[PDB]
Order: structure tokens, then sequence, then C-alpha cells
């Protein structure tokens, strides 16, 4: 079996940069190595078959190079929409084997994340437990931490989303602290805290209580 | 255009066999320089190689996967299925189809079907639409929040629709795994404010393979008569 290695495993690089990819395979492959482009939650996409043949539709701003061992794709200008992950793939012998991906992030400026707290539906009223929501959005980079707090001390019974991609070049995330009905309906107060390196002083808080 | 699409049940409980049939359209499957071929890629995962099968009938599997693995050809309803045999939690992935193409490898891909072994039971989602909030409503967009929560398996598909019509412009968070084993997700639609302060009705359709006809819908609107 032939071990696939790719390098670097994560990388950001900005709008127009040149990204490069190195793939090496632990035996000779000669010109048999493809690459792939899978977009989070997509299928991969064929971008490159032998190892410098463009597939039809494919950009021309993507490139391979590479014979024997040591591989290289190279995206000449990156533009937004190359945000995936992408994957080398020998097809020598069997059994044939991928690389181990490299996500290919959008290295942009900081931007302030905004912070919303979301009372529980009405409909969820008829349990025993109510969900408080608190939606975290617009912020950049991904790097967030998000607690939950009530007259001081934490809260443990809560749960985050990891950061989702959103149509701008953001993130956002929704964080959800699950109380006991009857806590919520005396009316105690609750706190979302955000820690993110584009606030001011690198935190900042919401409260959510009944009205 | 060649197009492929794969189907079989998204659940299997262990030690059972997992079957999946990917049915090829647009082209023949009967046709010598194609490979067709099975990939799966476990969550947060690479894609692992299981095998393929040419229309004569032949076949190469994985040698991991071997004694397990079966895949075969049916020639008359343009299909090849996977029968994957003794399955444990480490056969929980999204599976692929695909074809090798003469030039390379792997020039068209199957949607992708992700199934989940595992010995629990189906839990039904339950869906809650949550209004933007009042600090949101100073901005020219504004959030409606569509919150599911307490379902098993993970596959769910979650789609925004009003008067009938599809809604694009929403993003869903991927599956997050709560405290008592379920699942639970986020679908956020960004809407105009004006929209939602005239009174405009959004739904939110979410389909699982434990509610009552795969479907279930719920409203979410400033209803302004109140």
């Amino acid at each position: 079996d032939i071990q696939m290695t790719q390098s670097p495993s994560s990388l950001s690089a900005s709008v127009g940069d040149r990204v490069t990819i190195t793939c090496r395979a632990s035996q000779s492959i000669s010109s048999y190595l493809n690459w792939y482009q899978q977009k989070p939650g997509k299928a991969p996409k064929l971008l490159i078959y032998a190892a410098s043949s463009l597939q039809s539709g494919v950009p021309s701003r993507f490139s391979g190079s590479g014979s024997g061992t040591d591989f290289t794709l190279t995206i000449s200008s990156l533009q937004p929409e190359d945000f995936a992950t992408y994957y080398c793939q020998q097809s020598y012998s069997t059994p044939l084997t991928f690389g181990g991906g490299t996500k290919v992030e959008i290295k942009r400026q900081p931007r302030e994340p905004q912070v919303y707290t979301l009372p529980p539906s009405r409909d969820e009223l008829t349990k025993n437990q109510v969900s408080l929501w608190c939606l975290v959005k617009g912020f950049y980079p991904s790097d967030i931490a998000v607690e939950w707090e009530s007259n001081g001390q934490p809260e443990n019974n809560y749960k985050t989303t990891p950061p989702v991609l959103d149509s701008d070049g953001s993130f956002f995330l929704y964080s959800k602290l699950t109380v006991d009905k009857s806590r919520w309906q005396q009316g105690n107060v609750f706190s979302c805290s955000v820690m993110h390196e584009a606030l001011h002083n690198h935190y900042t808080q919401k409260s959510l209580s009944l009205s | 255009q060649v197009q492929l699409q794969e189907s079989g049940p998204g659940l299997v409980k262990p030690s059972e066999t997992l079957s999946l049939t990917c049915t090829v359209s647009g082209g023949s499957v009967s046709s010598g320089s194609y490979y067709w071929s099975w990939i799966r890629q476990p969550p947060g995962k690479g894609l692992e190689w299981i095998g393929y099968i040419y229309y004569s009938g032949s076949t190469n599997y994985n040698p991991s996967l071997k004694s397990r693995v079966t895949i075969s050809v049916d020639t008359s309803k343009n299909q090849f299925s996977l029968k994957l045999s003794s399955v444990t939690a480490a056969d929980t992935a999204v599976y692929y189809c695909a074809r090798e193409g003469k030039n390379g490898a792997f020039d068209i891909w199957g949607q992708g079907t992700m199934v989940t072994v595992s010995s629990a039971q189906p839990r039904e989602p339950q869906v809650y639409t949550l209004p933007p909030s009042r600090d949101e409503l100073t901005k020219n967009q504004v959030s409606l929040s569509c919150a599911v929560k307490g379902f098993y398996p993970s596959d769910i598909a979650v789609e925004w629709e009003s008067n009938g019509q599809p809604e694009n412009n929403y993003k869903t968070t991927p599956p997050v795994l709560d405290s008592d084993g379920s699942f639970f997700l986020v679908s956020k639609l960004t809407v105009d404010k004006s929209r939602w302060q005239q009174g405009n009705v959004f739904s939110c359709s979410v389909m699982h393979e434990a509610l009552h006809n795969h479907y279930t819908q719920k409203s979410l609107s400033l209803s302004p008569g109140k």
C-alpha cells in the first residue's frame, strides 16, 4: 500500500496569492496523480489528471507539476470561491490512496462579532427544560470562545456549534444553554460571554432575561 | 452530462450488512474504459477507496475491506451496488459512488449518502423557529433562526421557503452532539429588514428519516396584528 503525504495540512492565504501544496509518495508513481477539490458538505471535484493535464471546465489558474515521487499543485491567484479542501490521489497501483488533505482558508481582515441573545420559542415552554440561544455572527477570524454565566457563576449545561462560514466571508455560530424551566420563569438573568481578538478589550457580554 | 446518485438506508445496526446502490443516469454502465467504484469518507476524516467493478463483473477490493465487501453490477438496470457485511461504528461515513475515467481517475462523483452504524434507536427532531433579536433590527438585514434539536442519527436536511418558493440566502451549522447523545443544529436565514417588518411569512422545512413522511414544517413571521 502506497502512503500519500500532503503538506501543508492547513494554510490561510490572501486573494491573489500563489498557493503551493506538496504531495509526496512513498514510491515512484510516474505521472499518475490526480488532484481534487472538495468544498464543505459537497462531493470532491476533479481538477487535474495525469500531473499537469487540466480537466474540462476547470479555470486556468490551477496548475500541477511533478513526476515520480514529488508533486505540487499551484493556484496562481486565489479567488474567493476557491475556499475548499484539496486532495491528491495516486493512480498507479492498487489500493488507490488519497492524500491527507490541505484546507485552504482565505486570509482577510478582523471583524467585530455581533452578539444576539434569543429567548426560547413559545413551543418549548411545554417541556421541563428550555433552551437559551446566543447568536454570534459577523466575526473574523474563526478563533473564538463562548461561555455562559449566571449570577457571576459559570453555567455548565451549554453546547456551542463550530464556526460556520457565511456568504460575506465572516463567521457565525449559535450557543445553546439548557436551563430548568423554573429558573427561566422566575426571572433569573443569564449572560452570554464572548472572547475574540476583534472586540474591545477582547471581551463582551450580552444579557438575557424574561420580559 | 452523466450523473450518479446513491440510495439505501442511512442507519444499520452493528453486525449487519450495509447495502447501497448507485444509479447511473445519462450514460451507460456497460462501457469499457470506466471503473465503477466506491469511496467513503468518515466525518472530518479523509477519503478511503473501497473498490471498483468492471461491467463484465470483475472486482478489485481494498485488502483491509476484503471478506466484508461485495460490489456488483446490474447491467439491465444501469446500476452497481455495494454490500458491506459485519459492520461496526468504524464504517459510519459518507459513501460516494464514482466512475474512474479514461484519463486518470474519478471524473464523475455521486452526491454522497451518509450511513450511520449504531444500535441506538432513531429520535424524531424537534423544530423551533426563533425571530430576530431586537438589537438586530437596527441593521439592514436580519437573521431568522430555525433550531432543530433532539434528533438521531445526524443525517438531516433543512430548507427555507416563503410563499411556496425557496429562499436561498441561508446557512446551516453542522450537527452538534448534545449531552444526551442526540444531535442539534441551527439554520440562519438572512432577509432584508423590510421583509420582516412587513409581516412576510417564512417557513423552515426539515427532512429526517425519523419524521412522519420524513418531513415537517414550521412557520416564522412577525405577526403585527397581535
